[PDB]
């Protein structure tokens, strides 16, 4: 929000 | 952090590095800022969900003894109530974590100087992105802390329909955006750190890139804006 950068 | 270089041990020793409980052992997944000797800086879609979450303090290298490192727990998370998980550009993608305990400040371990409340750099302003994150576009973790220089792209020309449009908020910063050097997967939550007036200060919480990949020509990587969150911060301090 993936693992996180959020992806937008 | 794609296109960067290893960092040295003490240019920034406010990052720290994420960790959840996975079992046996712990598991990087985002940066953060030490921003008092028990309170980190993170992004909210990082501690979203209801885990074991520690930080580790000078950090350099995820796998290998450092001889530097505090691993220490995360008692409380403190997510900005207007954070809406489904919706990233919508901003507010900050968040607090009070430690178990306070760590020891040295020459690896420092608190990361906040911006003035309202701070708007001008652009190209020159500054650094720091983490463990992919090295390039779907690959592996940085073993080793890496830097890039990442300089700001002002609101007016981030949010022109060639960048990324109506998606950037005056609440965040873009940087980047050459099709070389950018954030990635596990960097998130980590720093910005811009030098001005000779001394670095934190005026980004890494939040999004494009779904296209990370180092995407004209899609800087877009961090919340921390001089429009300080208010709110020092009240959770305060108030916990
Ligand atoms: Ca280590």
């Amino acid at each position: 929000v993936x693992f996180a950068a959020a992806i937008a | 952090v794609v296109g960067g270089t290893e960092a040295q041990r003490n240019s920034w020793p406010s990052q720290i590095s994420l960790q959840y409980r996975s079992g046996s052992s712990w598991a990087h997944t985002c940066g953060g800022t030490l921003i008092r000797q028990n309170w980190v800086m993170t992004a909210a879609h990082c501690v979203d969900r209801e885990l074991t979450f520690r930080v580790v303090v000078g950090e350099h290298n995820l796998n290998q003894n450092d001889g530097t490192e505090q691993y220490v727990g995360v008692q409380k998370i403190v997510v900005h109530p207007y954070w809406n998980t489904d919706d990233v550009a919508a901003g507010y993608d900050i968040a607090l974590l009070r430690l178990a305990q306070s760590v020891t400040l040295n020459s690896y371990v420092q608190l990361g100087v906040l911006p003035r409340a309202g701070t708007i750099l001008a652009n190209n302003s020159p500054c650094y992105i720091t983490g463990w994150g992919l090295t390039r576009t779907n690959g592996q973790l940085a073993q080793t802390l890496q830097q890039a220089y990442l300089p700001t792209v002002d609101y007016a020309i981030c949010s022109s329909s060639s960048y990324w449009g109506s998606t950037v908020k005056n609440s965040m910063v873009c940087a980047g955006g050459d099709g070389v050097r950018s954030g990635c997967q596990g960097d998130s939550g980590g720093p910005l750190h811009c030098l001005v007036n000779g001394q670095y200060a934190v005026h980004g919480v890494t939040s999004f890139v494009s779904r296209l990949g990370c180092n995407v020509t004209r899609k800087p990587t877009v961090f919340t804006r921390v001089s429009a969150y300080i208010s709110w911060i020092n009240n959770v301090i305060a108030s916990n």
